[PDB]
């Protein structure tokens, strides 16, 4: 049974949802759940069906097929060349249920204040609800060395439904409580290269990239905003004209902006789409040229092991070797979220004048 | 000869039959079309299906398809679907670009939408609970970006193309209850807030439609198994023509006619309003219909008058043969007579032993006469260039 | 001669311009004239003329014919069938003129009202002036015994812009007033059922259709305000607030909701265009369901006159039993007035403060 | 109707047909001038606030001619035409302009089928010379030197 | 002899006529156009006014 | 190489183009540039190339000609024929470098009122600057009777921004000081017919068209206000509220509206289109029917030298004649620009409150 090859659109949508660790990928032992860690047989790619151990696509979701159809397998592709791709998108499912965990905990804390409590420090600004960081999803490969990318993942149930229910909830009552978090940044560009880091937040080390090189195991960056209250013209009065995020991110239920927090989880803040645009959507800060040269000891095995004919057929021009230099010139073009131009211009407190430490994430006025 | 050939290819009995036909030899390939489904018009077209407006009715579902994602969407009131069952296979291409589709914290651009088809016995206009719309699948999705359009602060939905080819065989009806529809919404993993997105549906899109059949024809206002193309011939207003789908058999027909038509033109170069032999049938159809006993008003009227308007009709069909499926068309009323024009026109191809006008081709050869003169003389300046010895 | 029978869409206009009483229909007697009752021979239908005795499309807008030369006519249909048709189309002219005329009458009483006397009125409040409906138009074909449906219509030239000028001044000026008309009925729908009905109210029993089964005769009624206009206790300020049409219709000026009338001729209640529509257009508040009804029996008749394969090429497929049921699910959408639904969706005020009685029209301030 | 795009209205399909008989009209009088316009009809005068159109034109329409012996050239219907005039006569506009029973478009579609002759004769490719290409090099010598 | 058989269907004679033809003699069957009135442009069309 | 003649849409914009004195001429001496006078050997024609001595289009714009082959030319053409429509680009370039000097001068007087000069004027009123207008551009056959438009053309490069910018600064300037002045007017009308003359200045006749007959050496004529400031009714305050020009105009800034001067040059008002239609365009009132009459002549060379099918192809219905006639019938349509109608239709002050005569110009508060 013969097999043909994928076209380079196909590729980077496959790359997108690899990145975003939703790639459906089907085995044999597991059919199409990828709970289980195993050797994909089939992936869906760019609105194709992928065979990964001879990467043949042949089928379409319109028919349904019970298992991969027998089928004349090259047996030449070798899983180390896309093994860091499976690597990549269950490192990210591990790290979306890390999230999810981490934003119901601070849910539960924020719903756990008295209301007259609540109005005092909603009066006079300071500490309200602070979450301790080693409580935060302790047994996870980004905060604990025992969890690994090969595990089994988390059996996890409308993850993105909670996260954005629970995001939805939290913005909406720090915007009610005028809160100012420590553990939010206005700006990404500064967390890896800005903020002044203090002690292991010196020590970090930021891969800016998904690779089974780095310890993904860190603890949770948060500003060193201990200072700002010890700060005395910093009042609570002042701090509303400045400090507060409505100054510099906008009211959460009046501003399209999007909000990030700091690297809570694997050294990487937490960015949401504004909810006045439709809704708050969260992904790490990844540049998109990483994930292509990561793709790129894949491209060159592709390279040597298929027909010119097909290849530029599939690959269009110049080859498939051409066609990663064309979508390496065109990757701020198709890789990058409109959503991380979507931050308020505006920045009264701003993100460099205190340092950065791992702490307790909290918010206060 | 070619009209000959013409004459074999037409086989005019059977597409003049006014008694029953066998569907299949009638029967031709059919031509995709497009439509948008907001445009759609239910009322005039007997095929149309769409929910009825006031009906009102917003449900959420969520489904897993054999890749086995869950998607949530909610069906809303006044929403439109294909209605899938009796359609046979289709295969559908959809374009959304240009659609403004911006919800209050939802960006259009970066959504994906996709095409849904729910199979149940409960008509889906009769649907007023979840339960009803039964076996309810996304055929196909798509996510794309949109961009600034040409409007000013307008933008652009980038051009897209969200395709499903659907045939009978994967439904395997064996239900007449189970009702099977077609339906474009956006469509996602998680659950989506109604309130946000007003649209019923996506369906206000460019569309593109393949039939994978060509066996479904309407004709006298009613569905048809096989078609007669007598009952074809007048039966279709240009609007009621306009409603036909390509499947509709009066399309056919017209293919049919044009093959015949252009073998009337090759049978008559007579001008127009001039009495020819093309139209001796055509004059005795009349003759017979003035012999007729005139219901209501009866009026006698001169056959050189008869033979005047004759030649006006003939030279409307040769503008327009398309114009016999109109219904009840004043100028192509009678079926009978356009059947007994067919057969003899057929004669009168069978029955040419090689006659031909000599006035155009006398015109032709003095032209040449004076090229060749022209000829002659920049040969000569050539010679006075290059003189023979 | 051979004819055509009626496809769908022309019946469907047929029955609308019968309701509406603008179908062209063509009688020997009168010609292409309506004026004078005769037995039909000639009606338009969906942009064609169609000839009563071998119910068959005569003709089209296309061509102009003085007369119809003998032709293939079966002449087997019974008028029975059809008498309803011709029965619609009169009862709607003539209630049409009644109803213009009733509306002369008031616009006149109130363009007889000195502007002084208008002026006091607004000073002390209650009913600017009221005209006699026991004496109002027993003329009418449906007011007088004598009179009948067969009797010939009235001549009538300009209806359409008079009553145009008239609703919108009469409007305007009871807009001035903030005067109360107690002719008229926030929800049509509680004058069939809602209102009070007591005595003749109660005597009274709405068929809810013209139609030739039940009697059109009624007596004039409206709403009982004049217990609250001699218990003043209730303020005229009051009433302007809440009693005042524009209080329960919205502002006629800043409206395009349509008003509702009470049934006054023959329990008949008349739909009136808001204004920001910026015509008048006047229709009985009857259901096209009803139309339907009236058709089901001519269809069955017309499905026996013709052959069953000339039938699915006219109507297309499914038949026309199958276009009457499919019809019978259309009778909600294909023949609904917009303006029915066109007035204001909700009273705040309610109408079961005021019961409505048979009595002399009367606006009170 | 109300469009999938908010704020946007759609109009129900149209088939408005016009049918066009100059010898209906039987035109005698030069004097007598043809108009054709479509919009809106009512039957009582339309208040001119209403509807402020100058006509309902601005619509997309599909024509079909009820005339076989009318043919346009040079702005004209013409009972005979010269073929070698024609040839490079129009400009792009002029030629879009054109009404569908214009002389070009069917100069155009004989010039195709005599297209689609000489490249089933000749299957020299481009720069390549053939039998019936060295006149035309030779008709533009003749005409450099003439 | 196809070939011969459309250059004589085409009549070079006609095509390359530079005598005057009969409107009958040179035309063929027309084909539908559409057009939007409202957006001619009057400086094009000699056929409205 | 035979020729044949172009388009009557392309002749109508060519002659559109030629009034916009925008006329691309080429000679052997000169080749496309037409600054200093020569016989033009080709012309362009609606983007297509005509050769000037047998009148035939020989090609188009995007094949650019350096040199006239040796063709089969009819050589029947006289220069004379179109040698006047040179005349008159000829004369219409110098007339528009006339402008653009007088401009310049005006613009350069303005810079140097010092502010505190100007703040004293804004204290009291009254012009500003007075120009002697013996002195304004005398050199020019517009004031020299020696001068001619056989003369050179004065060499100008960028001569449109340069333009531009001066009328939009030199309004800014008037628009924030609500300046006054004497040269400009509110409606074109009056400028040879409404404003009142004195002396001799009756006696001047403008032609409102373009001809060799009238000599174009003349006075320039501008408002008095000599008795405006003797008159002691209308003060500073009295013109902020309705002399000064923005009144009437609008603010320069917040108007499409198009301003125009007095008839300072050529019996000619001049036209500067409004600031907001994203430039500002000067350009004189005159009719195009002289246009039409000047291709009389080459309409009846051509018929003499064109055969009878090609004329009715190319000038459409009634040949070159019957084009011509359709013409005439659309002068006012087709010849008549939108800009000579995008002046503010409403006056408050009104014109025929000061006389107009040859007198210097002005700007006064």
């Amino acid at each position: 049974m013969e097999v043909c090859l994928p076209n380079g659109h196909q590729i980077v949508d496959l790359i997108n949802n690899a990145f975003e660790g939703r790639v459906s990928i089907y085995s044999a032992q597991e059919g199409w759940d990828k709970t289980i860690s195993a050797q994909p047989d089939m992936m869906v790619c760019g609105g194709a069906v992928v065979c990964m151990h001879c990467l043949g696509v042949v089928g379409s979701l319109q028919r349904k097929l019970k298992h991969l159809p027998h089928h004349r397998c090259n047996q030449q592709i070798r899983h180390q060349d896309y093994v860091d791709v499976q690597f990549a998108d269950r490192v990210t499912a591990h790290w979306k249920r890390g999230m999810l965990s981490f934003v119901c905990q601070m849910h539960a804390m924020m719903n756990d204040v008295s209301p007259e409590d609540l109005d005092r420090v909603r009066t006079e600004g300071g500490s309200l609800v602070e979450l301790n960081w080693l409580q935060v999803d302790p047994n996870s490969m980004f905060r604990s060395i025992h969890s690994s990318w090969t595990d089994p993942l988390q059996v996890v149930d409308d993850l993105d439904t909670k996260l954005d229910q629970y995001w939805t909830a939290l913005n909406l009552m720090i915007d009610s409580s005028d809160l100012v978090p420590n553990f939010m940044m206005r700006d990404p560009s500064h967390a890896f290269n800005g903020v002044r880091l203090e002690g292991d937040a010196r020590q970090t080390q930021f891969s800016r990239t998904f690779d089974s090189r780095s310890s993904l195991e860190w603890g949770v960056m948060v500003y060193d905003y201990s200072e700002l209250e010890h700060d005395p013209s910093k009042g609570r009065a002042y701090r509303k004209e400045l400090v507060t995020p409505a100054r510099d991110f906008g009211h959460f239920g009046l501003s399209h902006y999007s909000r990030a927090t700091t690297p809570i989880l694997g050294k990487m803040p937490a960015v949401f789409s504004g909810m006045l645009t439709g809704n708050c959507k969260m992904y790490p800060f990844i540049k998109g040229t990483a994930k292509l040269k990561t793709v790129r000891k894949l491209v060159d095995s592709v390279n040597h092991a298929w027909g010119v004919e097909k290849i530029r057929y599939a690959l269009g021009p110049g080859g498939m070797t051409g066609w990663y230099n064309r979508t390496m010139q065109q990757a701020p073009i198709v890789l990058t979220p409109a959503a991380l131009t979507m931050f308020s211009d505006t920045t009264k407190f701003g993100d460099l004048d205190y340092p950065v430490m791992i702490g307790d994430p909290m918010i206060l006025g | 000869e070619q009209a000959m050939d013409l004459v074999t290819a037409a086989e005019p009995e059977i597409i003049a039959s006014l008694v029953p036909v066998p569907a299949p030899v009638f029967a031709i390939p059919p031509k995709p079309a497009d439509y948008n489904v907001r445009t759609l018009k239910i009322d005039e077209a007997t095929w149309l299906r769409m929910i009825p407006k006031t009906m009102g009715t917003l449900f959420q579902i969520q489904v897993t398809d054999n890749t086995g994602t869950n998607w949530h969407f909610n069906l809303r009131g006044g929403t439109r679907v294909v209605n899938l069952d009796q359609i046979a296979p289709m295969r559908f291409v959809l374009d959304l670009g240009g659609k403004s589709y911006k919800e209050t914290s939802w960006d259009p651009n970066g959504k994906k939408v996709g095409f849904i088809v729910f199979q149940s016995k409960i008509p889906f206009e009769l649907w007023t609970a979840a339960s009803q719309i039964g076996q309810a699948t996304v055929v196909n999705y798509v996510q794309l970006y949109a961009e600034d359009s040409s409007f000013t602060a307008q933008s652009i939905i980038a051009t897209t193309s969200l395709a499903y080819n659907y045939e009978p065989e994967q439904l395997n009806k064996t239900d007449p209850e189970m009702n099977y529809y077609l339906l474009a919404t956006f469509i996602d993993s998680a659950a989506i807030t109604p309130t946000n997105m007003t649209q019923p549906d996506v369906w206000d899109a460019l569309l593109t439609m393949s039939p994978l059949s060509a066996g479904e024809v309407t004709v006298k206002g009613a569905v048809v198994s096989e078609v007669v193309p007598a009952e074809l011939i007048g039966s279709y207003t240009p609007e009621s023509l306009n409603a036909s789908l390509p499947n509709d058999a009066a399309r056919c027909m017209i293919d049919r006619a044009s093959k015949i038509a252009e073998a009337i033109k090759i049978d008559d170069d007579a001008g127009p309003d001039e009495y020819s032999p093309n139209s001796v049938p055509i004059q005795g159809q009349l003759a017979i219909s003035q012999l007729e006993t005139g219901y209501g008003v009866r009026i006698f009227n001169p056959k050189g008058i008869l033979s005047k308007i004759a030649s006006r009709a003939m030279q409307a069909f040769i503008g327009d043969p398309s114009t016999i499926i109109t219904q009840a068309a004043p100028v192509l009323s009678d079926k009978n007579n356009w059947i007994a024009l067919a057969q003899g026109v057929k004669t009168s191809l069978r029955t040419k032993s090689l006659s031909a006008g000599v006035k155009t081709a006398v015109s032709k050869l003095s032209s040449s006469e004076s090229i060749q003169n022209w000829t002659q003389g920049f040969l000569d300046k050539v010679s006075t260039h290059f003189p023979a010895p």
